[PDB]
């Protein structure tokens, strides 16, 4: 059934491009990150002052593709490491 | 409203522009304002960038006895489209935009067309996520060329999110029955067409009056949306019983259930039956719309009769599953007791017998006969209806049947196609045209005749209105052993009042039939809201036949032909469909055109509906 | 009806030591009772 | 509220709906 | 007179018919509307639509008199009457044959109800409801907890990972001492690795390990 | 709402009915000032849907006929002046016939119907329009000289009074209670002034004619009001609160009103005096009146004339003509008195 049980399509977390994710660079504000990105759909509530950009998209009959987007900002405010993991391990 | 007077007006004369004018009487309240801007666009569509209304004026007759009105109006020439240039903050979707933009050179200018162009910009951004564009289109006017080009100004804004996803007014409906009909997932880009296709997925679902969208912005941030849904549930489902004594029957009862909605879980179920001196009848229905939670479904149903003859009792149990958004498959397996006594008999009936190896006595009723087989049923289904209870546009076609497996005693076949199509008549929906058709045919394998009792029938207002339920066909032929009710009987049957084989009125069904009509559904602006809002009737021409396979009428040459399907009985008239809130209600009159001899009519039809 | 008195009591939850957790709400915040007063089929509600 | 009731050979029947 | 009226009314709403004290209630209203009980005569129009479940008479003729008098020397016996009243709207009297669970249906009544009961605490501290404004008050946040968690649950099936990982993180800041977040914990954990975000599926591991029995 | 009573009277002289004739369909319910007019022994009518025709004053019988209706809507009465006949339109057209024969000689655009009585000043011809602007043309061709622009409230089918003329100059207005004068040869405005003003003017109508006696001119106000006004200043004499926009006459220096309910009136020229009045045709929808051997004549919509006796209002006699009923108004000229019905039948009475 699994092969033919329509599925329609699933979206998740916010929508990010090549285009975009180049213009993130060290010294930037999260205001200008914001702005350039779009307010972030996930953050890690536990203290951490970080930031995750989450791309999923999972098509009916195809398969699960993310690309994952993690910034680390300091108790500052200051972007200190950008994450990048193109694919599922 | 004495006359209408243009002045200066040559491009069009008073009645062509007129025809279009609604104020055609007292207390107007300033309604001609609908007909200035009707106006306007007559010329605006028509490439006169130039036209302005520049007065009006209303004048009363001495005492109020009657109204003039008259316009000015002021023509230009006729313009046509030099050419589009877009430009501003587009999200790289160019071709998309030149594609709709681009026109056709010499085209009339037409404000409408301009109008129609920024709204399948807007639609298009947001089906990227671009909630709220700001397109401005602007003309210049060109009077040197009588041209018009064009400049809009767009601009798509940002992409927006939705944040959360709540509901309003499901105050007995299991909150989990209306996420299910979503498609757009939080934590997701709010593409516009997804929610469009929510709001009318909750009206396929038939268990709301009304489905209200909005997407408020989120006060915290600029680039997120808050999407509410807000319905108004109906009652769905009743329950009834009844008992009653006299010396003409004893003690009889009746009781049941059904409802579309159970307890507000989404399953539909119904429990229904009846008790009497002759005849025994229950049926248990239980269906899950959603099994899994891609929305695979399961159900079946068990039931049991008797009549003092025959007896029968049976169950089914069906699986089905959706292949896209506007079909699904349905498949599933059952079981039928049938056994049989006392049989009268017949023509057909014992041609069938014959032909499954029987041979009773001629005119010999002392006789019984059961078998009990195993079936595989299945069908294909395809709605793409906008509404749940008055659909205004789509259609729906229904076809399903069922087939004998090795081990049964039977071995046939049948075959049914039940659709409908529904076409708006105006522009809002007063007036509506309804189609409907249904066609059928089944018959034996390997030298077998279908069983009597699987024959179609026709009559009653699920078929053809007018005529007596289960009535359109070809009637029982009964044989002249012996019978006590001669004093009580038929006269072909009796062995003592007939002494040969003839025919009677006894409807015995056939192996196929054709049945279509075709409605115009009216407003009822003639009843007030209370009653007027859940009630529509139409006109309608119905026809249909149904006639018999495998009638030997070489053998019978003294009777008339069931196998011609020619003779086609057809009737007409008016029904009314009324959705009570104690259930929906429905009857119509209806008057025959061509009959045979035995079609007895039925000009007036009342029944609960709940169909279609 | 008398149901809404069997809630279970409900407590704080604690953090383990070197994490911090959420800032909460300062909504649906209840003040400390006293235990001054009736429940259930003990309470008159008539008008005084 | 909605409903339908009576008594009437002696006949009887009742409806509820939701 | 009014004094017989109104005795009426009082002896049949203390032990009688609900329609005569009704009645009876009516007449005054009409009869003297400006009379010195008529606010102990709305008082009782009120109390007995109550009492009937005329649940939309209620509110509106607690809203006229707040209106006349917003300075009562006793509103808070009305606000109180009043959260007794949107209560009674959440849970539907056919559900109650079957045990049926209302904590998927619509809370929005349960978020009225607790906003009138906290204003009610707030602004009487020594009122005589505090104890039963309290037991209610815990109740509906255990409702709205058990809202919450329905709809995690539902997302979490369907593979919403997003949304399933926000709903909690609401649910953590705005219900913190209820049930219903202790049993919601479990499911942020596989949130966080069906999407692979190990860092917060340790720590939340660490949350579940300090709060357990 | 109210009933027409019909007083008897006798038919006293039993009124020489000398002919009547059939011109055409008549007015029906599209009401204008229609009237017709008699010149050179020559009576001159049209139908208003276009066919004008041109009938020997003697017996009613037809010398010349033209049909404009390729529905030409004619309207604002038939003006014969000069050696030219004037005929408007409501199509905003101004057809100018010779009087020895009736074909066109030219028509131009005046902005609006003229729904009014043109009139003919020192070699121009003064149209009134719907839309508030008033047009001198040349008699020669119909060129405009020039123009003036009024405005209005969208109230009321009250078309501009026909010019009036002395001194070089016109008194015009329209259905905003205003009097002006305007000099002929430019178009120049010299003064104006109001007549009444009340907030009931909403709904009620302000003014359609002007009348020059003895240096002084006349004008009534629907609601209300009668005035005296000069004609060098928008200077008013003496004011009555009483007045109608019907049409009148001036004789004697008696002022002969009909009112806004039919009542007859007879005032002085030197106050707001009243000599009699005449209730008896209440509520029973007059024309205006003309003063004919000696008695005022009025018609009805039943079909009816009266003789009324100039002197303290006694009737004379009544004779039915035509149970169509009238509208417009009678002409008295060459010493012979006209009535057109409403519908298209010409009388001699």
């Amino acid at each position: 059934l699994e092969r033919v049980v329509y599925r329609p399509d699933i979206n998740q977390g916010n929508y990010l491009t090549a285009n975009d994710v180049s213009k993130i660079r060290v010294g930037m504000t999260q205001q200008q990150v914001a702005y350039a990105l779009g307010t972030p759909l996930m953050s890690d509530p536990f203290g951490t002052n970080t930031w995750f950009y989450v791309f999923r998209q999972q098509p009916g009959h195809e398969g699960v593709t993310q690309q994952t987007l993690t910034l680390t900002f300091n108790s500052s405010g200051v972007l200190t490491n950008i994450d990048n993991k193109p694919a599922l391990s | 409203i004495q006359q209408i007077n243009i002045v200066g007006n040559h491009a069009f004369t008073t009645d062509e522009l007129i025809s279009h004018f609604q104020l055609r009487r007292k207390y107007q309240k300033q309604k001609l304002a609908g007909d200035l801007e009707t106006l306007r666009s007559y010329y605006l569509d028509r490439g006169y960038a130039r036209f302005n209304i520049d007065s009006t004026q209303v004048s009363l007759t001495p005492d109020k006895k009657g109204i003039y009105v008259t316009v000015n109006i002021t023509e230009g020439d006729q313009y046509k489209l030099s050419g589009v240039e877009v430009s501003g903050n587009l999200a790289g979707h160019s071709a998309e935009i030149e594609q709709l933009t681009k026109i056709e050179p010499g085209e009339l200018y037409n404000g409408t067309k301009v109008t129609k162009m920024e709204d399948d910009i807007k639609k298009l951004l947001g089906r990227y996520g671009y909630a709220y564009p700001r397109v401005q289109s602007m003309p210049e006017i060109n009077d040197a060329d009588k041209t018009v080009k064009l400049r809009v100004n767009v601009d798509a804004g940002n992409r927006f999110y939705v944040r959360k996803i709540r509901f309003e007014g499901n105050d007995t409906s299991k909150d989990a029955v209306l996420r299910r009909e979503m498609r757009q997932m939080e934590g997701a880009w709010l593409g516009s067409d997804l929610v469009d296709q929510g709001k009318e997925r909750l009206n396929r679902l038939g268990f709301f009056e009304t489905v209200d969208t909005d997407t408020q912005r989120v006060p915290g941030s600029p680039d997120q949306v808050d999407v509410v849904y807000k319905v108004k549930e109906r009652n769905t489902g009743c329950f009834n019983f009844g008992i009653g004594y006299g010396t003409e029957s004893g003690v009889s009862f009746q009781a049941g259930v059904q409802q579309d909605n159970w307890l507000g879980t989404g399953y539909a179920v119904g429990i229904n039956g009846t008790k009497n001196d002759y005849q025994t009848y229950a049926e248990l229905s239980v269906t899950n719309p959603y099994f899994t939670v891609d929305g695979v479904s399961l159900g079946g149903r068990l039931f049991y009769n008797d009549f003092q003859t025959n007896k029968s009792y049976g169950t089914d149990v069906t699986l089905g599953f959706p292949i896209n958004e506007y079909n699904s498959l349905r498949a599933g397996l059952g079981y039928v007791h049938n056994s049989l006594s006392n049989m009268q008999p017949q023509v057909a009936m014992w041609r069938y017998l014959y032909s499954m190896g029987e041979h009773p006595s001629t005119s010999d009723q002392d006789n019984s006969f059961k078998t009990d087989d195993f079936t595989f049923n299945y069908g294909w289904t395809y709605n793409k209806l906008d509404r749940g209870y008055f659909p205004t546009d789509g259609s729906r076609v229904n076809l399903t049947g069922k087939v004998t497996i090795p081990g049964s005693d039977n071995e046939y076949y049948k075959v049914t196609l039940d659709t409908a199509t529904y076409v708006p008549i105006d522009d809002d929906h007063k007036w509506v045209v309804l189609g409907r058709t249904r066609w059928g045919y089944g018959d034996g394998l390997g030298g077998k005749e279908m069983p009597f009792y699987e024959n179609f029938y026709a009559g009653g207002s699920s078929t053809v209105r007018g005529f007596q339920s289960n009535t359109i066909g070809p009637k029982a032929v009964y044989f002249p052993q012996a019978s006590n009710y001669d004093p009580y009987d038929y006269e072909c049957a009796t062995q003592d009042g007939a002494k040969d084989l003839c025919k009677s009125d006894d409807a015995v069904g056939g192996n196929a039939m054709a049945v279509a009509s075709l409605e115009f559904i009216t407003p009822t602006p003639f009843i007030s809201d209370k009653y007027a809002n859940s009630v529509r009737t139409s006109f309608f021409w119905d026809m249909g036949t149904v006639w018999d396979t495998n009638w030997d009428s070489s053998q019978y040459s003294g009777y008339p032909d069931y196998s011609d399907p020619s003779n086609i009985r057809m009737s007409a008239g008016i029904a009314l469909q009324w959705m009570s809130p104690l259930g929906p209600l429905v009857f119509s009159y209806a008057q025959p055109f061509k009959k045979y001899d035995g079609d007895k009519a039925e000009q007036f039809q009342f029944n609960i509906g709940k169909t279609w | 009806d008398e149901a809404y008195l069997e809630a279970a009591p409900l407590a704080e939850l604690h953090a383990p030591a070197g994490m911090i957790l959420p800032v909460t709400s300062g909504d649906y915040a209840i003040p400390v009772t006293n235990g001054s007063g009736a429940v259930g089929k003990a309470l008159d509600i008539r008008p005084p | 509220d909605n409903v339908r009731f009576g008594l009437e050979a002696v006949n009887a029947n009742f409806r509820y709906c939701f | 007179p009014p004094n017989e009226i109104y005795a009426t009314a009082q002896q049949k709403l203390q032990d009688g018919n609900w329609r005569q004290a009704i009645t009876q209630l009516e007449a005054l209203d009409n009869r003297y509307p400006f009379g010195p009980y008529s606010q102990q005569v709305q008082l009782d129009l009120i109390y007995a639509y109550y009492k009937n479940a005329d649940l939309p008479l209620a509110q509106a003729a607690i809203d006229r008199f707040i209106r006349l008098n917003p300075t009562h020397p006793n509103i808070d016996y009305v606000m109180y009457m009043r959260g007794l009243t949107n209560m009674a709207l959440d849970d539907s009297a056919l559900q109650g044959f079957f045990g049926v669970d209302r904590s998927d249906r619509d809370p929005q009544h349960a978020r009225a109800a607790f906003s009138d009961f906290s204003k009610l605490v707030r602004g009487y501290p020594n009122s005589q409801y505090t104890t039963d404004a309290t037991k209610r008050l815990v109740f509906l946040k255990d409702r709205l907890a058990k809202y919450e968690y329905s709809v995690a649950e539902y997302y979490t099936e369907r593979g919403a990972w997003v949304a399933v990982v926000n709903r909690v993180e609401g649910m953590l800041r705005d219900y913190p001492d209820t049930q219903a977040t202790r049993d919601a914990l479990p499911l942020m954990e596989n949130a966080y690795r069906q999407m692979q975000m190990n860092a917060q599926a340790e720590k939340v591991a660490k949350i579940i390990a300090a709060n357990s029995s | 709402v109210k009933m027409s009573p019909l007083p008897t009277v006798e038919n006293q002289f039993t009124p020489t009915t000398a002919w009547s004739t059939s011109v055409g369909s008549g007015i029906g319910n599209f009401y204008s000032n229609l009237h017709p007019a008699l010149a050179d022994n020559v009576v001159y009518a049209a139908d208003r849907a276009g066919l004008v025709k041109a009938l020997n004053a003697d017996d009613g019988k037809e010398i010349w006929s033209v049909s404009l209706a390729e529905p030409a809507l004619l309207s604002g009465g038939v003006t014969v002046s000069g050696g030219h006949v004037y005929i408007g339109s409501e199509k905003a057209q101004v057809y100018a016939l010779n009087t020895s024969d009736g074909t066109v000689a030219w028509q131009t655009k005046v902005a609006g119907e003229a729904l009014s009585r043109p009139v003919v000043s020192d070699g121009l011809v003064l149209i009134h329009t719907s839309n508030g602007q008033l047009q001198a043309l040349n008699e020669a061709d119909g060129a405009v000289k020039w123009t003036v622009n009024l405005d209005m409230p969208s109230l009321s089918l009250r078309g501009e009074s026909a010019p009036t003329t002395a001194f070089g100059a016109a008194v015009v207005g329209g259905d905003n209670g205003r009097v002006s004068a305007v000099l002929m040869e430019q178009g120049q405005m010299i003064w104006q002034q109001r007549i009444s003003q009340a907030t009931g003017s909403t709904e009620i109508d302000r003014l359609s004619t002007p009348v020059v006696v003895n240096g002084v001119v006349f004008a009534l106000a629907y609601n209300g009001n009668l005035t005296a006004l000069d004609l060098r200043s928008g200077q008013i004499m003496w004011k009555r609160e009483l007045g109608s926009v019907n049409d009148f006459i001036v004789d004697g220096n008696r002022i002969y009103l009909v009112d806004q309910n039919d009542r007859v009136m007879a005032l002085t020229i030197d106050g707001g005096v009243t000599l009699w009045t005449q209730s008896d045709l209440l509520h029973r929808l007059l024309t205006s009146p003309v003063l004919y051997n000696g008695n005022l004549v009025v018609g009805d919509s039943e079909g009816y004339l009266h003789w009324i006796n100039v002197e303290d209002g006694r009737f004379v006699a009544q004779q039915k003509v035509d149970s169509s009923g009238f509208q417009t108004e009678p002409v008295a000229a060459d010493g012979k008195l006209l009535i057109q019905a409403k519908d298209g039948t010409v009388y001699s009475i």
